[PDB]
């Protein structure tokens, strides 16, 4: 009775492998970042983005080094990220 | 708050006490 | 540093998002998580995780011969015998004597099974009358 | 653009040197053969393949078709009269024939088929072209 | 007699020896002290009635309900131990002691019985099972690229998630309903589909046979966790509570496999009461798996302290540089 | 010692089902993540 | 006219995909590593 008519494994093995290595970054290198994700009332980082930013549309490029630097300070010590996104309840 | 409260952490929890 | 600071806003922009989505929607203490929300979120990792590992393992006519022929012959000469038979010839084999056929081979231990995977269309037989067709002329 | 795009960056005439024709009655000596070699084989004259180009003018879409050829990628070949072979086939088979024609019953086939061979110092993909027509007849 | 029958039944596919291990794994196994003399009569005359019409048939099929050839030697093992049993229960204390309502009041009792001696044994059940899981992957080839081993690890894969669920939630009407469902799905289609396609006959299928026999061993661990019950406390993890070389390896081991620690961490989240979100649940396994690494290198280098900075010895550095390099 | 037993006491308290207490020792944990020097101060020797 | 003499997509699209993910390290996870790079006089 004929039929009418009608290596890739290693492939599907190897991307299989990377996508599990890809998937695992999501839960063994988390609590690394735990420092820039559990942040309440980031007004204030989100603000000086926008400073930045109409700075940078002005044309006052002083301003903009002064901010960058602000927010550079900023993100390299997290004592003082603390201190700056504070709840603010009043 | 849910949100309000899971957030709620402060250096006063982290004393040298240890109270044993 | 232009890199840093859009990445920065990025991430904070996002965060700022959930902020608000969490303001808009509060949720009163550690009662629990709601089993629609929480069933949703399982299942559909489930269902990525079993269609990035599985669907990749995802992946007849019957006809009868027109032409059959058969040749003799001896050494490194001429053929001796050559005929061939053509849709005259050619038996396919009544259904009656099919099953005659079928228990032709009742004494038979172990080929009758392997007639079983066939039917009475697929299995043919080929008349070659008499004398040969061409000439003998070494 | 390099590492996406350049992964996506990636003809001579020839003439027939032999062709042949064999027409038979279907399972027997063939009746018919024929071969022609670079004489009876006519490349077709620059007029004479004008006269050619516009014989197809009431054509009605089948111009184009060989619009995709030149003068030269078309030939002809000539097949004078007579059978070179000749035909041996026993006196009990030309029974056989003769009394396999007269029944009314069953059917009988002549079968037309035709081969180029074709290659030289220039090699192509397949040397040999062959392919055959078969029939009924009245 | 257990291991017998379940024997006579992996060595021949009729649907007799069939219905008998059923039984067994859905009325033996399920009683509260001891199956009761009903059934093991009921046994014991099912294998006399079955070795006598084994017997007229020799006289004079599809499924293959007898072969009438060879012994009846594994029929004759079996009785020989139903009444070796029955035998040494009448030399102790224990021989001697319209439907819908005794089924009710039976399993209602399982349900809901007046003791429970709690236990966990569900660490054996996955163990069974994924060992179950390295045949039917091996099987791959051998036996049923191909169509049938598909939906049959598919199948046990779906099995092995379930199960787990099951035993977050600590029921046990759950349990029972799922041993019910899964013994009759497992035999059915192993004696009545899987012979048929892509296959030769079942007694010749060493792969199919342990297969099943290692399913078998999983549906008696299971039917002895729901006899005895389910302890309260079922949240801690399995090999986190020694802190040694042991549990060090084991755990960094078990963490190697691709596909297998998040998944773990999801389904504990999605079956159990908390309220924290799925990247909170995350965050706080990650901290949890760290910290007891960690720890557990702590502890080893408490045990066994070096002075000072005197050297790291050349054995240890030899060894680790050569397998580093036969590595790479 | 101290981060291993205030995880264990979240696993327990989740174990149990007093939620609120779970609330207050993952806020515990995370400001524990979220300041090194606390973290410092938190993971001493504690010798004596 | 005869011419003298003269799957793989797929390895393709999954290179590509994983160059993708290896470009976006340059710039999704830089804001982390802020600690260890804006420093002077080292």
């Amino acid at each position: 009775k004929v039929s009418p008519p009608s290596g890739i494994m290693g492939l599907y093995a190897s991307v299989v492998l990377v996508i599990g290595k890809f998937v695992r970054e999501f839960f063994s290198g988390i609590s690394h970042s735990i420092m820039f994700e559990e942040l309440p009332n980031v007004d204030r980082i989100l603000k000086l983005c926008t400073d930045i930013f109409l700075v940078r549309e002005t044309g006052e490029l002083e301003l903009e080094e002064d901010l960058y630097a602000k927010l550079i300070f900023l993100y390299r010590s997290p004592e003082t990220m603390i201190k700056w996104t504070r709840e603010k309840t009043n | 708050d849910h949100a309000s409260m899971v957030r709620s952490g402060d250096y006063y929890l982290f004393e040298t006490d240890s109270e044993e | 540093s232009w890199i840093c600071v859009e990445d920065i806003y990025a991430h904070i922009f996002i965060l700022k998002c959930w902020r608000e989505s969490e303001k808009r929607y509060p949720q009163p203490r550690g009662q629990k998580k709601k089993k629609a929300v929480k069933y949703g979120m399982g299942g559909m990792i489930i269902v990525l995780l079993i269609c990035i590992v599985w669907f990749p393992l995802l992946f007849g006519v019957i006809n009868q011969p027109l032409d059959v022929s058969v040749t003799i012959t001896l050494g490194g000469y001429q053929p001796i015998f050559t005929m061939s038979a053509q849709q005259s010839q050619l038996k396919v084999m009544d259904n009656s004597k099919y099953n005659e056929f079928l228990k032709s081979f009742g004494p038979n231990s172990g080929a009758m099974q392997f007639l079983e995977n066939y039917e009475r269309e697929d299995v043919t037989v080929a008349e070659l009358e008499g004398n040969s067709n061409s000439l003998w002329t070494i | 653009i390099c590492i996406v795009w350049f992964p996506l960056l990636f003809g001579v005439i020839n003439q027939p040197l032999d062709v042949s024709v064999t027409i038979t009655l279907g399972g027997y000596q063939p009746i018919f053969t024929m071969s022609a070699q670079q004489s009876q084989l006519k490349v077709m004259d620059n007029s004479k393949y004008n006269e050619f180009l516009k014989s197809f003018g009431p054509n009605s879409g089948a111009m184009q078709f060989l619009e995709n050829y030149e003068r030269e990628d078309v030939t002809v070949a000539e097949l004078e009269g007579n059978s070179n072979s000749l035909w041996t086939i026993s006196p009990p088979s030309k029974q056989k024939m003769i009394q396999e024609l007269t029944d009314p019953n069953s059917c009988f086939s002549v079968v037309f088929s035709w081969s180029i061979q074709r290659n030289m110092t220039l090699g192509a993909k397949a040397e040999i072209a062959t392919d055959k027509l078969s029939f009924p007849l009245a | 007699c257990y291991f017998v029958i379940i024997l006579n039944h992996m060595t021949s596919a009729s649907i007799i020896t069939l219905l008998l291990p059923i039984l067994i794994f859905l009325w033996a196994m399920l009683s509260v002290p001891r199956p009761s003399r009903r059934f093991w009569m009921m046994a014991i005359v099912y294998t006399e009635v079955a070795i006598v019409v084994k017997y007229f048939f020799q006289f004079g099929n599809i499924i293959g309900v007898e072969k009438k050839e060879g012994y009846v030697l594994y029929d004759l093992i079996q009785l020989l131990a139903l009444f070796f049993h029955r035998s040494i229960l009448k030399c102790h204390g224990l021989w001697d002691e319209q439907i819908y309502v005794p089924i009710r009041q039976f399993f209602y009792d399982l349900i809901h019985p007046d003791y429970s001696a709690v236990t966990d044994v569900y660490v054996l059940m996955f163990l069974a099972d994924t060992v179950d899981f390295i045949i039917i992957v091996f099987g791959f080839w051998a036996f049923g690229v191909p169509g049938p081993f598909l939906v049959m690890v598919l199948i046990q894969f779906g099995t092995m998630v379930v199960d787990r669920a099951l035993y977050l939630r600590k029921t046990v009407l759950g349990k029972v309903i799922f041993q019910v469902i899964l013994v009759f799905g497992i035999h059915f289609w192993m004696f009545f589909i899987l012979p048929g396609v892509t296959e030769r006959k079942f007694s010749q299928n060493l792969v199919a046979q342990l297969w099943y026999f290692v399913k078998c061993v999983y549906f008696g661990l299971s039917a002895y966790q729901i006899r005895c019950g389910y302890p309260t406390r079922v949240l801690g993890n399995f090999l986190t509570k020694s802190y040694n070389y042991v549990n060090l390896f084991l755990f960094q081991g078990f963490r190697l496999v691709p596909f297998l620690t998040e998944l773990r961490a999801v389904m504990d989240w999605v079956w159990t009461d908390t309220t924290l979100s799925l990247s909170s649940w995350i965050c706080v396994e990650d901290i949890y798996a760290h910290i007891f690494i960690l720890k557990c290198w702590r502890e080893s280098e408490k045990r066994y302290p070096q002075p000072r900075g005197q050297k790291k010895k050349k054995a240890v550095k030899y060894g680790m540089g050569g397998m580093i390099i036969v590595l790479l």
